[PDB]
RNA sequence: AUGAUCAGGUUGAUAGGUCUGAGGUGGAAGUGUGGCGACACAUGGAGCUGACAGAUACUAAUCGAUCGAGGACUUAACC
RNA sequence: AACAGUGGUAGGAGAGCGUUCUAAGGGCUGUGAAGCCAGACCGGAAGGACUGGUGGAGCGCUUAGAAGUGAGAAUGCCGGUAUGAGUAGCGAAAGAGGGGUGAGAAUCCCCUCCACCGAAUGCCUAAGGUUUCCUGAGGAAGGCUCGUCCGCUCAGGGUUAGU
RNA sequence: GACCGAUAGUGAACCAGUACCGUGAGGGAAAGGUGAAAAGCACCCCGGAAGGGGAGUGAAAGAGAUCCUGAAACCGUGUGCC
RNA sequence: GUUAAGUUAGAAAGGGCGCACGGUGGAUGCCUUGGCACUAGGAGCCGAUGAAGGACGGGACGAACACCGAUAUGCUUCGGG
């Protein structure tokens, strides 16, 4: 099954959209172990969509991601540097485009962190 | 729903007798010098697998 | 759900202020007996 | 033979026993991994004046950091903070924030 | 419920991806045609798909650690 | 010496024990009194010694007197501490991510998205409160967790009317 | 003073008719003791501090800010026997 | 070392009882700045020449007690020292 994450489905599907803007944002997220683990199959289910690669995809990733701006000098938003940086760049390995290291809780709760980068 | 007599001393001490709490799983970190927990990054040397992450 | 003590400084000076105890007799007694007990705060 | 002492650190003795129980005799330089490896509220205050109490070999009688063991070590309570939480019915209860003392005791072997 | 049980932990299919499917929703976008028009057609059982089942070492089950045997009297029987 | 007797509530009688003062005589005490703590001592009883440890200045004894004179119970009263029990609760709500401070960061600050209210959860202004307002420090207590934070603490500062 | 010695004795030995409660009349607490002298802990180490460990003062530091003595409930730590 | 059936120590996750050392809490002992009840004496009123009792304010910083009153932590003028 797929977790709950201790929150109905409206602000739940804004919390995955949320954190995987923020991934493409900046290739390395910290944030605790379940929200990593139902994490990783979102994001790299996009970065199939990216590798797909064509109008239909543009608009389905569209529909999903939000825009925020990725590289502000370019100002580049998140969409196109997805659908032609990281797709070109991991094409090649057919899936698993994720990876999970796993730290000490924090202070304030025991909440098991976990490292989140795109590799 | 009340206690209807105390609870004794041995009895007390009877239920917290498994109420102690287990040691963690420490482990030799790959890069030397310290402990670290399984399948947890290294705090100190900010390692795991032998990789070294920043 | 309204309390039983809204603050009013005006009704509160008026009905137990020092001039309002002083223009009677008995309240002079009050006065009386309460500056013989020797509290601080002698009148409201 | 070094002693150190907490002196009404404000935590509730019973958190406190429950991590400071485990580090009971065994070498400290393992000790202090353990113990600042659990996840408790005591811990980072044992983990203080342990490191303290290691700590008293300085300017102090001369042992070395290995070969050291915790020989004895236990916490003890202190006064108890009262308070009062108001409750329904206007009944006001109270409830009780306690201190606690911890002491540590090591010795070479 | 947590414990527990069971499947697994690099000589490996345990889980998540990727690809192929079942099944379900059902005719995606973008084009072009007809039509003033809302629209209908072809591209095309197209497009999409949570749990489902097969393959695939892509990512994660790494280095570790801890526990855990050495065995008294008689009757039978033979070293 | 002999003989007999010796359960016991209400009750009645007789013997006593102990405490605080007060006189009389005696003496004990920094070479350690009172009190406290621990002992396997003595008497029929209430109780009373002895020896250690603590303690660091007052106190027994003899005889008599005078009592606020003896606690286990009164849903007694006051103070302290247990039990529930590491339990119930943690007081209507969408945040998340990156930077920065810091000894420590889910809770503080900066930024980007998202969300909520919007005849209001916006803006003025009564009654009322009386510095809670601002600035700079701090985090023992208050904050139902944390807190580097504030309606908390500390040191300054701030309210100008002929309409 | 054959009166009390801090749950006593005035409510009040202590900034008490206070704090606090009540709209008001009114009600009405708790809270004494370092040392002879502060001689009240220079200096070092841990730490952000608090707090400790040392060094020093004293007759005493277990005497260090409810600081003479410190009973009991309660709570801990090693253990001889089970 | 095989039988076979018999007999028994042994343990401790923890606990119970004794001992020792702690902390908590402030009983007890000791002490008194206070209070109670009296004895002997004095005194038994103050106030428009503004009382009792207060509010405000006064000091080399500021709070509170106490003292005082824009002459404000006091002053003049007799005595003691």
């Amino acid at each position: 099954s797929y977790r709950k994450l201790g929150r109905t489905s409206a602000q739940r599907k804004a919390m995955l959209r949320d954190l995987t803007t923020d991934l493409i944002i900046n290739e390395r997220i910290e944030t605790t172990e379940t929200r990593a683990k139902e994490l990783r199959s979102v994001v790299e289910k996009m970065i199939t969509l990216g590798k797909r690669g064509d109008l239909h995809a543009r608009r389905q990733a569209a529909a999903y991601i939000r825009n925020e701006v990725a590289n502000e000098e370019n100002n580049q938003d998140a969409l196109q540097k997805l659908f032609s940086d990281i797709a070109t760049r991991y094409e090649e390995r057919q899936g698993g485009y994720t990876r999970i290291m796993k730290l000490g809780p924090r202070r304030g709760d025991g909440a098991p962190m976990a490292i989140i980068e795109l590799v | 729903a009340v206690p209807f007599r105390r609870t004794s001393k041995m009895k007390k001490r009877l239920r917290r007798t498994h109420f102690k709490l287990n040691v963690p799983g420490m482990t030799e970190c790959p890069s030397c010098g310290e402990m670290k927990l399984s399948h947890r990054v290294c705090k100190a040397c900010g390692s795991y697998n032998g990789k070294d992450i920043n | 759900m309204k309390r039983t003590f809204q603050p009013n400084n005006r009704k509160r000076s008026k009905v137990h202020g020092f001039r309002s105890r002083m223009s009677s007799k008995n309240g002079r007694l009050v006065l009386a007996r309460r500056r013989r007990k020797g509290r601080k705060v002698l009148s409201a | 033979q070094a002693k150190a002492v907490a002196r009404t650190v404000r935590i509730a003795p019973r958190k406190a026993r429950l991590v400071m129980d485990l580090i009971r005799g065994k070498q400290v330089g393992e000790a202090v991994s353990i113990l600042n490896l659990t996840p408790r509220a005591a811990s980072p205050i044992i983990e203080k004046v342990l490191k303290s109490a290691i700590a008293n070999a300085e300017h102090n009688y001369e042992m070395d950091a290995n070969n050291l063991v915790i020989s004895q070590a236990f916490v003890d309570e202190g006064p108890t903070l009262k308070r009062f939480r108001p409750r329904a019915m206007g009944r006001a209860s109270q409830i009780n924030k306690r201190t606690s003392h911890i002491t540590i005791v090591v010795s070479e072997k």
